[PDB]
């Protein structure tokens, strides 16, 4: 039950109590996904044009 | 700003749409000629949705009646409210349909529709976000089934990305104009299963018994089912009339009520249904086991034949929100054997302090079950009784339809039936 | 000093950090017109709440928040509020149309054409920044925009501000006060894009939330006010270290030294105390001991579970009113002989504390009574994880079927994203189950 | 119309349970994954705690313990009285025991020595078994290559013995533990006993030494000669008591069997305690106790999946719907428990 490194100021004060010891993507491939995605959704829309063109 | 534009087909379409507008106007304090005279500001708060604001305060509903005999749509704009639609709006042939899908999908109605969306798009360009259209039709009729289900083919075509609600009335042999009727309904169903996000299934036979049994009405009329599916229409859109903690809007309530894209037929319902005995108050309790009992319901299922994929209730009414969900998670688990077990929480509940008119307070039944499938099984069933002998086809090879076209309408059904077969076990 | 941009996203997000700036507000003494008479630097200085406001030449304190929400109906009532005057128009951005509880929608369909905009606003409040030490985002789980937008906004944050450490305050979907269907997909498709380009979260189960103000303040059927507000108290009660003079939790970064020693697990567990009903008679005041000896109960954890039967890697404890370190120890002690808090043996079974003398403040006419001490503890406990394995059931139980996949493929996601993201989920499960059982 | 749900086939307890509350007309069975229930009859292994309490409007109910284990497992047990100073290592009424790790993976295999030769040393009985398949012997050399997780603990040399018959047996009590952490007492106890006479000369034959259900019936030549199926009940025992001893069984062994009972309920109670969690636990315990010709009781292990004595079924289950199931969800005497009330 130690109390290490107690700091005091004007609104509080902090401390710490041991009781036992131990024992990215880049820029460049987020706009590849996006523009990936929006490539499959005009992709899936051109095929309902397509249809109802037919 | 989220706007919806409305539209009405055919005969039963624009009827039905006449008293919608008549209802909702009454609600949101619009008199027949368009002015405001409520004493709420939640009348006008979401008032936009369906509603454009002329000069002077006045406004008026976005509203499209579109029709191919100018016989109904007179009488609209002679009706109650009939002077608050715009002039404009009303676009209609004289030939009429003559009760035949083709003639409304591909002769005489293939010659109105260009003008028909010459009107929506004027509506469209107006609104600041528009969210979707709504319809109001019939599937066992000529236009509202054959040139309604045109429109929304060629509305989807140019609002590819914007979400198709229709009300559909199903044609019941009990309820019935031509023997046509399974003919125009089996067409219809298809072009609904490709293109609509929800439609919500009104069948006339339900309406009857409504009417009868519950309602205690010796001989009904179109009228007086009218009057179930305005009260309905109006319940399943106060989400969008008027606030709340919801904040629901058409594609919201589409991504949480349709699981697969082709399953988006519901069973509406509506509770109360007293018959005239009916001053007496009604407790939540009650107000609960009859909005799910199937008499309460329009698609003339028994829903004790199937399983929910999703509910939808909507409370209107100053009444206890505790109450509502203790009695809400009752029936839930007093009955959970009529839920599918792999969507969790699958039932939802919407609060509204303003009541309908005459009401303390009510409770709307929006219903995704797969005991639908029982509704295309009748329709089908009387499509083949008739088929199989080729039986009135010429009213429709004659309009330039092949048999081909009737058995792919044959054969979508009957898959529509099988994709609703394997998720009821 | 160094300065803390806020960034809230969706609703959730944005009326959430409209209860925290609230009480931030009442806290530092900032009227709603944005003047702080106890302020004495005028337009200027580097005191401790100056990291989470600036100064006009004007005397004006303006909080450094970017709310983003892809419609604009929850933002305009910030646009029209009691505190309106705080921010300018460049800080809150809206869209036009929601995401539709769509994590597809919010991350790839609208968030790509609205991206550049917030990084190019949030840029606007770096470039005031002396030394910024990174970022809190407050957002939801099951919302289309606080899920998808979010998952993306981070992505991107990682990229234009590499050094800096990010914050999450996370919203727990809770069936009771939500009516969406599809936020276990939400929920778990941004956890695992956001996993790696986050430093710690606090997760925050509105479960635990609702049954709080139904349990303690005698709200029959809590508003979103009633939950908001309360939230802010433990958000108050973690940001305080960084707005006011102290020596624990200093910056950005002692939060991840001082509670998350292996990266994955940055999801510290909190617990509140006391909860007092303001609508009550009056309530004897709770000892330094009671409240602390509370925050092992289950009943006021934001998240439900039972750390009893996990292990914890660190644990602080922060107090706000009238304690002082003598007591501190003392009702520790008499805990340590009752309770069964396992830790993990490659961590010092240890507590920091950090006391802060200003009690408690609350709104007026809120739901919160006046304390005269209360204390939050963040411990980090595998015990959290049945939060992630109720999820991940829900997940599995739609994902079998195939339910409401197709609203995501429709909006640009492939299907495979979805086993992707769930595998993750099923990696980070193992990584709790490895830390904690025997 | 309560609703529950079934998560483990092979339990013939709740079995009966099940069908008692399908009897009643007022609890409805649902599938073995829905979540909508009141009821969960949960697996052995792995059941899924973290899972229960979060279905908004339904109090759920359990019968498992989460922690018990840590009392139900050979090693888990030993640890649990070594370590908490509720029990202490100098325990006065469970054997002294010892954690051994097979040489192939803390451990105790120094200590367990230690207090071996000591023994070797007084001339003492130094007969040991190791389980976890036992092994009894009374050298080192062989329990231990023979593990080559297991645990050793002192052979009781001198147990008390039945007449006609020189024979072995353990008792058999069942404890109920509901929501509220209430310890109720199974009136209704059984003794498993052997139908061979007691040899300390060889330890090889494990006919006569291990009193097992199972192993009797199929290892032994005498199955059912004194009483039918190896089994005793409390009224039979209590009058041979009586007429050789001198006795009773409340006094003489009953009253010890309460003692243990409570202490270890009673050390773990903060631990395992529903008294304020989301939802709620009760389990049935089965204990085994062994007596020594001295007629004091020691503590063999705890069963946390026991079956029951097949003339005891109808009426503990019973009893399990009256103070576990129906105290939590009332339906619309002389209580066959035995209440052994404590501090919480
Ligand atoms: N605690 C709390 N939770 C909220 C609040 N607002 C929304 N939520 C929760 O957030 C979840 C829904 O996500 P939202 O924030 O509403 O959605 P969004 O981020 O705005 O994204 P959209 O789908 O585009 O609307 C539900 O589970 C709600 O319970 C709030 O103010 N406080
Ligand atoms: N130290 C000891 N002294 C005397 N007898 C012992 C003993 N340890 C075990 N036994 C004998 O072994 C039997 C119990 O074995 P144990 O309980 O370890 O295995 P087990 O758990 O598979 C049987 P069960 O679970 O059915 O009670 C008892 O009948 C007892 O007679
Ligand atoms: N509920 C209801 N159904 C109607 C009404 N009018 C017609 N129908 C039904 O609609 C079907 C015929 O469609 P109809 O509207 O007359 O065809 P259309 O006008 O050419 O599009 C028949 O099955 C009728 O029963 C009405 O006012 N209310
Ligand atoms: C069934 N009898 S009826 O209700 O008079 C009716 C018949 C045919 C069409 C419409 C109606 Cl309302
Ligand atoms: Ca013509
Ligand atoms: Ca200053
Ligand atoms: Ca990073
Ligand atoms: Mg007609
Ligand atoms: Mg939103
Ligand atoms: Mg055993």
């Amino acid at each position: 039950m130690e109390v290490i490194e107690l700091n005091k100021c004007t609104s509080g004060q902090s401390f710490e109590v041991i009781l036992k010891p131990p024992s990215d993507p880049s820029l460049e491939e987020i706009q590849k996904k996006l523009e990936a995605a929006e490539e499959r959704r005009k992709y899936q829309e051109a095929e309902l044009l397509k249809h109802l063109a037919e | 700003m989220r706007e919806i534009v409305h539209i009405q087909a055919g005969q039963c379409g624009n009827q039905i749409g006449a008293k919608f507008w008549e209802v909702i106007s009454d609600e949101h304090g619009i008199d027949p000629t368009g002015s405001y005279h409520g004493d709420s500001d939640l009348q006008l708060e979401r008032i936009n949705v369906y509603y454009n604001e002329a000069t002077g305060n006045k406004y008026v509903p976005r509203a499209i009646l579109v029709d191919l005999e100018p016989g109904t749509m007179d009488s609209v704009r002679s009706g109650p409210f009939g002077q608050i639609f715009r002039p404009d709006n009303f676009v209609f042939g004289q030939s009429g349909a003559g009760n035949n899908w083709a003639k409304g999908h591909y002769t005489e109605g293939a010659e109105l529709v260009d003008s028909v969306l010459d009107v929506v798009r004027k509506e469209s360009e107006s609104c600041d976000c528009l969210q979707g259209f709504q319809l109001t039709h019939s599937l066992g009729g000529g236009t509202g089934s054959g040139m309604g289900t045109l429109l929304i083919s060629k509305i989807r075509e140019e609002y590819p990305d914007r979400i198709m609600n229709t009300f559909s009335v199903m044609p019941s042999p009990k309820v019935s104009d031509t023997v046509v009727e399974p003919y125009n309904a089996t067409l219809s169903v298809h072009q609904l299963v490709e293109n609509t996000d929800e439609t919500y299934c009104i069948d006339n036979e339900a309406l009857y018994d409504i009417c009868f049994r519950t309602l205690k009405l010796t001989t009904p009329t179109y009228g007086d089912l009218n009057h179930l599916v305005s009260a309905t229409m109006s319940g399943v859109t106060t989400c969008l009339r008027f606030p709340g903690q919801l904040n629901a809007d058409l594609r919201k309530l589409a991504v949480n009520m349709v699981p697969f894209p082709r399953l988006h037929f519901f069973m509406p319902g509506f509770a109360p249904l007293t018959s005239r005995q009916q001053y007496r108050a009604l407790t939540v309790p009650e107000l609960t086991q009859q909005m799910f009992d199937s008499k309460n319901m329009m698609a003339a299922c028994d829903p004790r034949h199937g399983r929910y994929l999703t509910v939808a209730a909507i409370f209107r009414g100053r009444m206890s929100m505790k109450e509502v969900d203790e009695q809400m998670l009752n029936v839930q688990n007093k009955n959970s054997s009529y839920f599918v077990e792999w969507i969790p929480n699958n039932v939802k509940t919407a609060v509204c302090d303003i009541p309908p008119r005459g009401l303390k307070m009510s409770a709307t039944f929006i219903g995704n079950s797969t005991a639908i499938q029982e509704l295309f099984k009748r329709i089908s069933e009387q499509f083949t009784a008739m088929f199989r002998r080729k039986a009135f086809l010429h009213w429709y090879t004659g309009e330039g339809m092949d048999e081909m076209e009737f058995t792919e309408a044959e054969s979508n059904m009957n898959d529509l039936v099988s994709e609703y077969q394997q998720y009821q076990d | 000093m160094r300065e803390c941009i806020s960034i809230h996203v969706g609703q959730a997000g944005v009326q959430i950090g409209n209860a925290c700036w609230e009480l931030y507000c009442l806290e530092h003494g900032i009227q709603p017109d944005g003047q702080m008479p106890s302020d004495k630097t005028i337009g200027g200085g580097d005191d401790s709440f100056n990291t989470f406001f600036s100064e006009t030449g004007a005397g004006k304190h303006v909080p450094r928040a970017v709310f983003v929400d892809l419609e604009p109906t929850v933002i305009d009532e910030v646009r029209t509020g009691t505190y309106r005057q705080l921010f300018h128009p460049e800080q809150l951005i809206t869209g036009k149309e929601d995401a539709a509880n769509n994590y597809a929608r919010g991350h790839y369909t609208i968030g790509k054409e609205i991206i550049d905009l917030v990084l190019d606003r949030i840029r606007k409040l770096a470039d005031q920044c002396t030394g910024l030490q990174g970022f809190l985002v407050f957002h939801s789980f099951g919302g289309g925009t606080g899920s998808g937008f979010t998952s993306l906004l981070m992505e991107r944050l990682s990229v234009d501000y590499g050094k800096k450490s990010k914050l999450e305050f996370s919203i727990y979907p809770a069936p009771q006060v939500s009516t969406a269907v599809v936020e276990p997909y939400n929920s778990i498709l941004t956890t695992h894009t956001t996993l790696e380009h986050s430093d710690c979260a606090f997760m925050v189960d509105n479960e635990a939330i609702y049954d709080i103000c139904r349990r303690n303040l005698d709200i029959e059927r809590p508003t979103y006010t009633n939950l908001n507000r309360l939230i802010s108290q433990i958000v108050s009660s973690i940001t305080a270290s960084l707005r006011f003079d102290g020596a624990l939790n200093v910056d950005l970064t002692e939060f991840q030294t001082n509670l998350v020693p292996y990266p994955r697990i940055h999801f510290p567990l909190a617990t509140y105390a006391p909860v007092i009903s303001a609508e009550k008679a009056y309530h004897e005041q709770l000892s330094v001991a009671e409240i602390t000896n509370a925050c092992f109960e289950p009943a006021n954890q934001m998240v439900k579970c039972d750390p009893r039967h996990g292990k914890y890697m660190a644990c602080c404890l922060l107090y706000r009113g009238d304690v002082v370190p003598k007591d501190v120890n003392a009702a520790i002690a008499t805990i340590k002989t009752k309770r069964s808090i396992q830790f993990v043996d490659w961590c010092p079974t240890g507590f920091k504390v950090g006391i802060n003398y200003q009690p408690p403040t609350v709104v007026p006419g809120g739901d919160l009574a006046k304390v005269q001490r209360a204390v939050c503890m963040l411990s980090n406990t595998t015990a959290i994880a049945e939060a992630w394995a109720r999820l991940d059931h829900k997940f599995d139980l739609m994902y079998a079927k195939r339910a409401f996949v197709h609203w995501y493929v429709g909006e640009g996601m492939e299907e495979g994203e979805f086993s992707e993201a769930r595998e993750d989920m099923a990696a980070l499960e193992k990584d709790y189950e490895e830390v904690g059982v025997d | 119309m309560y609703t529950f749900v079934v998560r483990d086939e092979n339990s013939s307890v709740y079995a009966e349970v099940s069908r008692l509350l399908l009897a009643t007309g007022q609890w409805k069975r649902l599938r073995k994954d829905n979540p909508r229930f009141n009821l969960m009859l949960g697996e052995r292994n792995r059941l899924p705690f973290g899972r229960l309490g979060h279905e908004p409007g339904l109090v759920q109910l359990v019968n498992y313990y989460r922690g018990a284990d840590k009392l139900c497992r050979k090693a888990s047990l030993v640890k649990l009285i070594k370590t908490s100073p509720e029990l202490s290592e100098s325990c006065t009424w469970f054997p002294e025991s010892y954690v051994i790790y097979p040489t192939n993976l803390t451990d105790e295999r120094e200590v367990f020595l230690a207090a071996y030769n000591r023994r070797r040393e007084g001339r003492e009985g130094n007969v040991w078994i190791a389980k976890s398949g036992i092994l009894i012997s009374s050298e080192a050399s062989e329990l231990l290559d023979f593990i080559d997780v297991h645990v050793i603990q002192k052979y009781l040399e001198k147990p008390l013995l039945l007449e006609p018959g020189h024979r072995k047996f353990d008792i058999r009590s069942w404890v109920l533990v509901d929501h509220l952490y209430n310890i109720y007492l199974y009136r209704e106890g059984v003794l498993r006993t052997s139908s061979e006479p007691y040899n300390s000369a060889n330890f090889q034959d494990k006919t006569c030494h291990l009193t097992n259900h199972c192993i009797q019936k199929e290892y032994s030549k005498n199955y059912g000669r004194y009483e039918e199926g190896n089994e005793m009940f409390f009224e039979e025992f209590n009058q041979y008591l009586m007429d050789a001893l001198n006795t009773t069984l409340e006094n003489s062994i009953l009253l010890q069997i309460k003692h243990i009972i409570r202490s270890c309920l009673m050390c773990i109670e903060p631990a395992i305690s529903t008294k304020h969690l989301h939802y709620q636990s009760f389990q049935l315990f089965g204990f085994d106790f062994m007596v020594d010709e001295e007629l004091k009781v020691w503590l063999i292990e705890v069963n946390g999946a026991p079956a029951c004595a097949q003339k005891l079924y109808a009426e503990l289950c019973q009893g399990i719907v009256d103070v576990a199931i129906s105290s939590v969800f009332p339906l619309a005497p002389t209580s066959i428990f035995i209440k052994l009330h404590h501090h919480h």
